[PDB]
RNA sequence: GAUGUCGGCUCGUCGCAUCCUGGGGCUGAAGAAGGUCCCAAGGGUUGGGCUGUUCGCCCAUUAAAGCGGCACGCGAGCUGGGUUCAGAACGUCGUGAGACAGUUCGGUCUCUAUCCGCUACGGGCGCAGGAGAAUUGAGGGGAGUUGCUCCUAGUACGAGAGGACCGGAGUGAACGGACCGCUGGUCUCCCUGCUGUCGUACCAACGGCACAUGCAGGGUAGCUAUGUCCGGAACGGAUAACCGCUGAAAGCAUCUAAGCGGGAAGCCAGCCCCAAGAUGAGUUCUCCCACUGUUUAUCAGGUAAGACUCCCGGAAGACCACCGGGUUAAGAGGCCAGGCGUGCACGCAUAGCAAUGUGUUCAGCGGACUGGUGCUCAUCAGUCGAGGUCUUGACCA
RNA sequence: AUUCCUUGUCGGGUAAGUUCCGACCUGCACGAAAGGCGUAACGAUCUGGGCGCUGUCUCAACGAGGGACUCGGUGAAAUU
RNA sequence: AAGGAACUUUGCAAUCUCACCCCGUAACUUCGGAAGAAGGGGUCCCCACGCUUCGCGUGGGGCGCAGUGAAUAGGCCCAG
């Protein structure tokens, strides 16, 4: 509609570098977030969900993770934005060997 | 039977009214710069074959 | 009164403190004054701003002589403003500031000829206990003999999409001034590309 | 809306049928003529083909394999045309549309490598 | 999310091990007791919403039974209840806790997860024989 | 020589004798909760179980869960359960053929809109030169719901129990608009995996067909909800009921006959949208300019500014229309780079009797995404398009 | 499938049941070859219920193909 | 997606089941049946070993989300 000379793609860039973070690699296999749950009244929790990654969806400030668990006796799937606050740190913990970017199909 | 119908003739004039619509633009011929005939503006000069050079054969 | 031109260039993430934040990246560019009416010359008070660029080898002979009247610079794009005013140009430094609630509006994506389900909402039917109206199609169009008639007005298929929206009260999160860049919360209407105009609010509690 | 990037007016394995079918022709004879868009369909996809031959190797070859079920006409555009556009930025074919047709009206056209 | 008909899974010894939806409440804990409805409409239950039920299955001994009509707070969604981080959960089945009008699980303690969900909710007992709170 | 019938579904819209919200008077109105009458139709008025039902009874909620009208609104809109065809059955009546206050199971509901009306979209002409672009707003539409909690205040009030007005804060529901960042859904050939068969000589690698994707797994853009974001407002003007100041006719009393003021979710304005065919056809800025044609072809003909035609495209679209480019070029394609999706290619090597594993390989492949680049095509060129009536008035030297 | 008053009454099941099941009986107008009552197996039979699955539904959404649209060829109809 | 008959006259329609081995299988019954009741397991490739051969059994190995791996292909039950 304006038909100005301009690089939608990188202005993008330039506002979201600036809520982008790296993390160890992993691609699947056992990871263990160390996420802060700093909402408990004042009081500032400290959680660590763990187990088998399902999901790289996404890049940039939107890239992501899912991560799926059995948390007593019923499944739990967390997923975490690479750059949320709410994550202290990830960490591998046993890297995996399957075929194919989610398996969804460990859902059972 | 035919549900919906017509409720009465169309005046010859009504018809009319209408078909002020049908009338064929009529193709806005060029001439050619080789062989002078005339030409569709965008394709090749159905006499001689151009478009620069002879591309269709004769 | 206050306000601007722009593209909307997209959304995308960004926290604030930790609440993760959907934002709308406009490119309010810098803005011209091409021209300025007083209700003393033009009826009214109001004010003519500028946008995308032109190449002049593109620019109408009149054009050009409006644009000369004030050595500006063929844009391609005008709007009014009213109750505005400022020198030199316009642009959203010392104009829009974090925090300021604002009113974007732009033009809506254009969803072509649609139906009533999903032009009015509708609800069309059965789509199985028996039909030929199943899903749309909108039921009847009124009564009997009385208003032997449909109401002027009544929902039916049209073009839906392709009008001017305007979205009010959107908090307006980063300013990224000489980048002519600014994102705001929530979602803007209008493809990604497209003229927005952000304004003050036309109305804020 | 409808916002997305391609062509049909048969179904899904018929434009392919088709794309590798016109691609087989120019790619045999250099210039065909053909209905006007299904020319402009096939402008690219025959062209992208191009560059995947223009790589040599086996491999650039069998993936030509799946789209020239005409071992002659692979190997032509593998050793013989291929070979020659190497020095231009891929990008060659042209069309040239020609008079409009009697029996439908359609406008036909040549699209030539 | 939870709306009528829709079973759920009791995450208590309330005694009722299955309840179906009848009808969701605008989960109204607050003031003294439960606040009454925010509307008459509310479609559907979301974790830390309050849903009014039929127990369609208790078991053998114990407080609940078979046929009773009760309130449940609902725990675990199978839907997905998406945080300020950013971050998003979903359990594997929909569980909720059988309660009293004072929003007090009717059992001695819950079972499996709970959404942290409850716990900005103010159902601060629930939370409390939460197993965890994921 | 035919005005289709009960109910429902859908789509509505109107009256008020208002169900709920809003303003009030009186109360046997302590407060809180009510009753009642008056003003008031802006908006709103749940989901189930039983019944063909309308009704109604009940479950569970709600501010509420209003009553009616529109051919008991709406079948050239749908259903077709109910009932006014043919089959069959029971009870009952009839000697019968048959019948019915009845009950029961069964039983074809007709692609093609002329006119008006309605929603969208163009063409023409007009709007006293010919054009490019920016607007005023005459008028018209949309919207117009409500809870809960907190503060004030555990105050006023009340023996107490219980427990506010007013004002001020938050946070839901349903509804609607926009949107696709998110979470998801789809993505009909973008990637992979798998079977059977036929084929590419064979092996290996591939293709077809097993839907109109053979099936499975996944999935960019796009589009999309159960996903996001925002909104129903404030203030204002005039009012209803009602309440009041000044105040005679009745040296008193009186909201009244002079006069004046306060006062509702309602009226008008304000908010978003449309809008000069508002033929009363408006305003502003800019551009092109005053040509040619002997009472033989009386008017059209070159042309300016400008635009169309055509080509290549589009977050625009049924068509038209709208936007962008069209070599003084980055418009689209291709091509290069990157991105994302698939998840490790062909080949060879090595391990293994083999099936397979491993390595080269975070491979290989590649729709729709971001840039770059003159490789392809946007060639050439045609058509159209002003010289501005008259009257009065005002100004110029 | 013979009951009018009638959604009879109680019980069953459901959160809630004008229907269904079981009893009762006051059988409007059951009843013994116009057969009485019962019965395993058989039913594109009719009724009520449950498990399972599901776009039947809350609500729709995306995708496909054939029409619908547009150009060239041919070119009806009922109605009036 | 979530839910799962809330649809609605009626789950109408459309899913699910769906082949062949094996384990297993009720009330009631004229003992025949009810029964494919219900339910559960298996199912491809390679190698060795034996079998009556096509084929199959035992054991071990292998690959994928999945092996009647694509087409043909019962949804079941309770009561009347
Ligand atoms: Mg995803
Ligand atoms: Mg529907
Ligand atoms: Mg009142
Ligand atoms: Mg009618
Ligand atoms: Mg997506
Ligand atoms: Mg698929
Ligand atoms: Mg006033
Ligand atoms: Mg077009
Ligand atoms: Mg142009
Ligand atoms: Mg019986």
């Amino acid at each position: 509609q304006t038909h100005i000379k301009i690089n939608r793609g990188e202005l993008l860039r330039g506002i979201e570098q600036d809520h982008t973070r790296q993390l160890p690699d992993f691609r699947p296999g056992d990871t263990v977030r160390v996420d802060t749950k700093v909402r408990e009244g004042n009081r500032t929790r400290s959680q660590a969900f763990e187990g088998v990654v399902i999901a790289i969806n996404g890049s940039g400030s939107r890239k992501s993770f899912t991560v799926r668990k059995i948390s007593f006796g019923e499944g739990v799937e967390r997923v975490f934005p690479f750059a949320s606050p709410l994550v202290n740190q990830v960490t591998i913990v046993e890297r995996g060997k399957v075929r194919r970017a989610k398996l969804y199909y460990l859902r059972e | 039977a035919k549900h919906p119908v017509p409720k009465k003739k169309t005046s010859k004039s009504k018809r009319d009214m209408r078909r002020s619509h049908h009338a064929l633009t009529a193709p806005n011929l060029t001439e050619c710069p080789q062989c002078h005939g005339k030409k569709l503006s965008h394709h090749i000069c159905p006499n001689c074959g151009y478009y620069d050079g002879r591309q269709v054969l004769a | 009164m206050k306000g601007i031109l722009g593209t909307k260039i997209g959304m995308t993430q960004i926290w604030k403190n930790d609440r993760a934040i959907p934002v709308t990246v406009v490119l309010a560019g810098p803005c011209p004054i091409v021209q300025r009416k007083t209700a003393q010359t033009d009826g009214y008070e109001a004010v003519q701003i500028g946008y995308a660029p032109k190449a002049e080898r593109k620019v109408n002979k009149p054009m050009q002589g409006h644009f000369a009247k004030a050595g500006v610079a063929p844009t391609r794009i005008l709007r009014e403003f009213r109750g505005f005013a400022p020198d030199g140009d316009s642009v959203n430094v010392d104009i829009f500031a974090e925090g300021e609630k604002i009113d974007a509006t732009g033009t809506s994506k254009g969803k072509g000829t649609q139906g009533v389900m999903k032009r009015w909402n509708f609800a069309g039917g059965p789509a199985s206990h028996g039909s030929k109206k199943w899903h749309r199609r909108p039921g009847s169009i009124g009564q009997r003999k009385t208003p032997g008639r449909v109401y002027k007005g009544k929902r039916m298929a049209g073009h839906m999409g392709m009008e001017r929206v305007t979205v009010q009260n959107l908090e307006v999160v980063e300013i990224r001034a000489g980048e002519n860049l600014i994102l705001v919360k929530g979602a803007i209407p209008g493809a990604n590309g497209g003229l927005v105009v952000l304004r003050s609010a036309a109305k804020a509690s | 809306h409808g916002k997305a990037g391609r062509k049909l007016n048969r179904n899904s394995s018929a434009r392919v049928a088709l794309a590798r079918a016109q691609a087989t022709a120019l790619l045999r004879e250099g210039r065909i003529q053909t209905t006007l868009t299904k020319a402009k369909e096939l402008r690219p996809f025959v062209e992208q083909l191009i560059t995947t031959a223009k790589g040599g190797d086996l491999h650039s070859r069998r993936l030509v394999a799946q789209d020239i079920h005409d071992k002659d006409v692979v190997r032509k555009v593998m050793d013989e045309v291929a070979p020659k556009y190497a020095e231009r930025p891929g990008g060659y074919t042209r069309i040239l549309r020609v008079g409009t047709r009697r029996g439908d009206g359609v406008t036909m056209a040549l699209i030539e490598l | 999310m939870i709306m009528p008909q829709s079973r759920l899974d009791v995450a208590d010894n309330s005694g009722a091990r299955e309840i179906m939806c009848i009808r969701v409440l605008n989960s109204g804990i607050g003031g003294k007791g439960l606040t009454t409805g925010g509307g008459g409409n509310k479609r559907y239950a979301h974790v830390g919403d309050i849903i009014v039920a039929s127990v369609k299955d208790a078991a053998p001994r114990g407080a609940v039974k078979a046929g009773d009509v009760v309130k449940a707070v609902v725990v675990r969604t199978s839907h997905a209840i998406k945080r300020a981080d950013g971050s998003t959960i979903r359990f594997d089945r929909n569980a909720a806790v059988i309660i009293n009008n004072q929003g007090e699980p009717r059992g001695t303690r819950v079972f499996g997860p709970v959404a942290r969900e409850l716990r900005d909710r103010r159902f601060m007992k629930i939370v409390s024989l939460a197993p965890e709170v994921l």
